[PDB]
């Protein structure tokens, strides 16, 4: 039942800039200095950046500073760059004869701000493979924008379609602070095959008006 | 200095299972060995710890739960009786009090009675509705489980402009996910374009490739 509160994700900053991330324990850790700081990027596993409070290993930046004490710790990154983008967690030690030995927070995620981009967009009809199955996938994608924040509308023979997309969107890219979005509409090869005109409509803040993509099928 | 865990598979709601861990650069009465798993999408969660002595400890909720132990090359993590609330990777990592702390790579288990099924793979055709000289293609992996899926292109000499999306669960309780590339239009007739996917839980193991329309 220890639990670390960290600061509210996301927690951001562009590049050059400066961010701070809290932790606070419900119960002092070991020796009012044993707390620790995680940097995960997705799919990898997590990195040390700080321990003991303040200890900053090798090949860590000093960008990353710890402070803090009992039950109040933070980490701060300064000069923030874009493959920064990840996810922070503290770890705290405790007496193993009297509590949990380790806890770690629920994370803080840090998002990089940068100027707002436009997704370009593209359309995938089904391939005729997929087609001798009796499904139909249709696919667009929505490609390098800022923010993440975008609308998918599907429209087939001008309806608009819900319930049968789904969409999944990259993590921010730590070149580029940019994100990319797949959505996937599945019908039958029956209703696939009812319809005409089949439109992916985007609304994004780097468009005024939405962008429509369209194919009509068998052309 | 290196750690890698190994033995995640997928596994039936109550059937025990053992994830092991071997160390390389270092000895078990050296380090400090933790067990640490994250639920996908969620966070970071510790199970227990192995001391330099030998001394064993465990979290609370973890209590009963999991063995951890060791045998003079790896340590290990028994999943005693394992249900769909134990489904995530698990992590391995060695720390020497001081400056290395260590991390494998993780290793998946899934909980569930649902079977294997290997993927389908069909392509997403570079078309005119797919700009100048920024042509967009992609292969579509569907029907898959479980977990994991790699996927890459030209078998890995295509690296820039992919975009491999993480997988969604669909309705039917498999999972699908798509790669996409883009790429000079100046190339579509030139060049060949091959996505290699790998669903390993299956043996499957297809190379499609992805040409454009008639």
């Amino acid at each position: 039942d220890i639990v670390l509160t960290q600061t509210a994700s996301p927690v951001s900053a562009a590049v050059g800039g400066t961010v701070t991330i809290n932790c606070q324990s419900s119960q002092s850790v070991y020796t009012n200095n044993r707390l620790a700081w995680y940097q995960q990027k997705p799919g990898q596993p997590a990195k040390e950046m700080i321990y003991g409070a303040s200890t900053l290993p090798s090949g860590v930046s000093s960008r990353f500073k710890g402070s803090g004490s009992g039950t109040q710790f933070a980490l701060t990154i300064s000069d923030v760059q874009a493959d920064d983008a990840a996810t922070y967690y503290c770890l705290g030690t405790y007496d193993c004869l009297s509590a949990d030995c380790l806890a770690f927070g629920g994370g803080t995620k840090l998002e990089i701000k940068r100027t707002v981009a436009a997704p370009s967009v593209f359309i995938f009809p089904p391939s005729d493979e997929q087609l001798k199955s009796g499904t139909a996938s249709v696919v667009c994608l929505l490609n390098n924008f800022y923010p993440r924040e975008a609308k998918v509308q599907w429209k087939v023979d001008n309806a608009l379609q819900s319930g049968n997309s789904q969409e999944s969107v990259t993590e921010q890219d730590s070149k580029d602070s940019t994100y990319s979005l797949s959505s996937t509409l599945t019908l039958s090869k029956a209703d696939y095959e009812k319809h005409k005109v089949y439109a992916c409509e985007v609304t994004h803040q780097g468009l005024s008006s939405p962008v429509t993509k369209s194919f009509n099928r068998g052309e | 200095q290196s750690v890698k865990e190994s033995g995640g598979r997928l596994v039936t709601p109550g059937t025990p299972l053992t994830l092991t861990c071997k160390v390389s650069g270092f000895s078990l009465s050296s380090y400090y060995m933790n067990w640490v798993r994250q639920a996908p999408g969620k966070g970071l969660e510790w199970i227990g710890i192995m001391f330099p002595n030998g001394k064993i400890y465990y979290a609370t909720w973890a209590k009963g739960r999991f063995t951890i132990s060791k045998t003079s090359t790896t340590v290990d993590l028994k999943i005693i009786s394992p249900t769909t609330e134990d489904t995530a990777t698990y992590f391995c990592t060695g720390d020497d009090s001081g400056d290395v702390n260590i991390w494998g790579p993780g290793t998946l288990v899934t909980v569930s009675s649902a079977s294997t099924k290997g993927p389908s793979v069909f392509p997403l055709a570079p078309s005119s509705k797919s700009s100048g000289g920024t042509a967009a293609l992609g292969c579509l992996v569907k029907d898959y489980f479980p977990e994991p899926v790699t996927v890459s292109w030209n078998s890995g000499a295509l690296t820039s402009g992919v975009h491999t999306f993480p997988a969604v669960l669909q309705s039917s309780g498999l999972y699908s996910l798509s790669s996409v590339v883009t790429v000079p239009s100046s190339s579509l007739g030139t060049q060949t374009y091959i996505c290699n996917v790998n669903h390993k839980p299956s043996n499957t193991k297809v190379d499609k490739k992805v040409e454009p329309k008639s």
